[PDB]
Parts: structure tokens; sequence; C-alpha cells
């Protein structure tokens, strides 16, 4: 199937607490396998996933490296936004980055990824032919300005279309068991009476691995968009990913709904019904 | 501009009174990070709480799980407390085995 | 594994 590689960082301000807090955390699909805390009592690039642990040290002392002095990037780039947006040095804000790769099946590259917010905002993006960017605001186009001066999206593309694919292919290749296995949704519907005149029907999936899963109720054949209450995935805890869809049926027309539902795990998608 | 939290509350496997499981707390959607989440038993914190490394959805949202190993019965009652900047209260959820 | 001011 196919995958995806991506780092995450959160940059926080919080004036008269001390430095900006940065966290990174580096994802295979759906699955955690590092993560980085300049809170912690000795920060460290540190394993998540038990296929990341057999890397050698160079690769832990790299890593850490690399965060420790991406911390001191985003620490300045807060005081930087600062200046940008003409404010205080007395609020607290935030920058958030994400970058990676994703991979088809041949584990060549589908396309890479390079982004940033303030404040949860959009800030700027490197487009999808990694040689351009996206500014969101007229802040984001004096960095688009320096990163184009710099010639920064070629140091991007080739991260994005080397390192980041090499790695994830070794990361797929040695957690294959886990990263390269689906595990299709366990899944029933349950009846719960509102009133002598309605009944909740609830479409449960559990214990999916990856998280993407599509469940819909239909009535009749008819897809019930407006009428299903759909809550976010959710996970589980043991890797593993929970959904339910809900639809308030009248007594008695149990039999006209039908659950269906979709995941990789599924070699064709399910019909459910009430008992 | 900041973003509420949603939060649900459910157990890693299906409820089985006596028997060990986990209880969860997934907030989500939240805007800025800054979060205070408590799981409670019978309305008192629990104290033994671990909780996910704070991480972010495409929309940039934060989103955190909260677990706790426990052992659902009949009588025992369990909700999470969520406060966030967004909030004027704690907002408590309840936990709800068909939920 | 992992990868200029604003």
């Amino acid at each position: 199937g196919s995958h995806s590689m991506r780092y995450f960082y959160t940059a926080m301000s919080r004036p008269g607490r001390g430095e900006p807090r940065f966290i990174a955390v580096g994802y295979v699909d759906d699955t955690q396998f590092v993560r980085f805390d300049s809170d912690a009592a000795s920060p460290r690039m540190a394993p998540r996933a038990p296929w990341i642990e057999q890397e050698g040290p160079e690769y832990w002392d790299g890593e850490t490296r690399n965060m420790k002095a991406s911390a001191q990037t985003y620490r300045e780039n807060l005081r930087i936004a600062l200046r940008y947006y003409n404010q205080s040095e007395a609020g607290s804000h935030i920058i958030q980055v994400m970058y990676g790769c994703d991979v088809g099946p041949d584990g060549r590259l589908l396309r890479g990824h390079d982004q940033s917010a303030y404040d949860g905002k959009d800030y700027i993006a490197l487009n999808e032919d990694l040689s351009s960017w996206t500014a969101a605001d007229t802040a984001a186009q004096i960095t688009q300005r320096k990163w184009e001066a710099a010639r920064v999206a070629e140091q991007l593309r080739a991260y994005l279309e080397g390192l980041c694919v090499e790695w994830l292919r070794r990361y797929l290749e040695n957690g294959k068991e886990t990263l390269q296995r689906a595990d299709p949704p366990k899944t029933h519907v349950t009846h719960h009476p509102i009133s002598d005149h309605e009944a909740t029907l609830r479409c449960w999936a559990l214990g999916f691995y990856p998280a993407e899963i599509t469940l819909t109720w239909q009535r009749d054949g008819e897809d019930q968009t407006q009428d299903t209450e759909l809550v976010e995935t959710r996970p589980a805890g043991d890797r593993t990913f929970q959904k339910w869809a809900a639809v308030v049926v009248p007594s008695g027309e149990e039999q006209r709904y039908t659950c269906h539902v979709q995941h990789e795990g599924l070699p064709k998608p399910l019909t459910l019904r009430w008992e | 501009i900041q973003r509420t939290p949603k939060i649900q509350v459910y157990s890693r496997h299906p409820a089985e009174n006596g028997k060990s499981n986990f209880l969860n707390c997934y907030v989500s959607g939240f805007h800025p990070s800054d979060i205070e989440v408590d799981l409670l038993k019978n309305g008192e914190r629990i104290e033994k709480v671990e909780h996910s490394d704070l991480s972010f959805s495409k929309d940039w949202s934060f989103y955190l799980l909260y677990y706790t190993e426990f052992t659902p019965t009949e009588k025992d009652e369990y909700a999470c407390r969520v406060n966030h900047v967004t909030l004027s209260q704690p907002k408590i959820v309840k936990w709800d085995r068909d939920m | 594994r992992v990868k200029h001011l604003w």
C-alpha cells in the first residue's frame, strides 16, 4: 500500500515562564515513532515505536543535535513573528510545522510537504512542485522573499526526494510486521430505544489500523449524511482506532437501515444491519 | 482566534464489569495547546494518568489522549474533566459505555 | 529522519 512519513513541530512561547517549549513528533502513517521535548529533564530524540529502537547511537545523536538546533531556530522565529505581526512581547504564540513525504507501493515519491502556521493559521507552504511557495499574508511574503533569495526550496526538495523517501523505505522494512499490516475493523450495530416512538442505531468500528475509514448509514439505500451523528475517529491506545455512526430511527423501521463500512483492511466494503 | 476542544470518553476494549480495561479521554480540535485534563472516578481525580505526546491535525488543531488502567463496575461512575482558555468553567463528559 | 530563519 501507500505510506507517509511526517514530522510535526510545535514551538510555543510563554513569556515570564522561560524559553518557548519546542516539541517534535515523528510518524509513519498513523504510528508515532519518535519524540523530542525541550521540557524533558534531558532533551533527546527518543524512540516511541519498537522498530526504531534498533537505530544506533549515531542516529540518536544526530537527531538530537538536529532537534536542539531546530528548537533554537523556532525560538528565533517566534521573536521574528512578533516583529512581522506588530505584536507585544507579553502574549503566548505558537509556530507549528509539518513536513514529510508520501510514497506509493513501489516506494517512489508521490508528493512532498513542508508547511507552517502561526497561531493556528497557515503561514507559508512549499508548493507541490517543491520549487515555489504559497505565502498566506504579507508577513509570510517577507519570509518567501528571504527563502527565494536563499534557494531554500531546492534544499527542501533534495531532502524530500532523497533522505525522506530513503528513510521512510527503511522504517517500512524495519517495521513491516506492523506498519505494513492493516487491521480491519471489528463491526457491530447496537440499538438504544429513545422513547416509544424512536430508537438509536449505532454502527461501531473497533480495532482498526490505519485510521482512515468510512462509516455511513443508508435508509432504503439512500445515504443519510445530514441525519447521521458521526464521531471523530479516536485512538484506542493499543495502536488501533475506533469510530461510530448513529441514526435515530422510527420504532419498527430498523430493517430499512444499513451501515456501510470501508477500510483498507477489508477486501470488500461491508454492509451491516441491526441483528 | 481560538478553538474549543472536542471531548470523547471511552474504553480501549468493550466494557465488561470486573474486567481490567483502559479509560480514555481524547481531546482534539483545540487551539492553543494548553489544556488541563483530569480523569475522574466517582467525581475524584485519578492519580495514575498518562498522556500522549502533543500532536496536531492537518487544520493545525491539537489533539491528546489521556488514559488510565481501570476495572469498570455497575456502580462506579467515570468521567473526563477538561479546561481550556475557550471554556469559562471545566467541561465534564461522563463515560457512557454505549458511546 | 528529520531535515533558515523566517
